[PDB]
């Protein structure tokens, strides 16, 4: 695991995961009042 | 999802439950996946 090795055979700064207990993060907009709009609140 | 719904009220009697109505409100809602078939009280 030496730092002098080329990034193929050198040590792995590497990891993996599956995406309920947790999910990917929701975005959000401004709360656009009074206009006719499409909306999502909490899904 | 394991659940707890809960309530507090004043009373004045130990030896019977009250002939009066008040609903219980959620405080735990956790997707723990553990089934339940037994329990014991702590006091
Ligand atoms: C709960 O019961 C199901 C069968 O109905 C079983 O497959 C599952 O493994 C049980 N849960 C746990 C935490 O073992």
């Amino acid at each position: 695991f030496q730092p002098t090795n080329g990034v193929g055979y050198q040590p792995y700064r590497v990891v993996v995961l599956s995406f309920a207990t947790v999910c990917g993060p929701k975005k959000s907009t401004n709360l656009v009042k009074n206009k006719c709009v499409n909306f999502n609140f909490n899904g | 999802y394991f659940k707890i719904y809960s309530k507090h009220t004043p009373i004045n009697l130990v030896r019977d439950l009250p002939q009066g109505f008040s609903a219980l409100e959620p405080l735990v809602d956790l997707p723990i996946g553990i089934n339940i078939t037994r329990f014991q009280t702590l006091l």
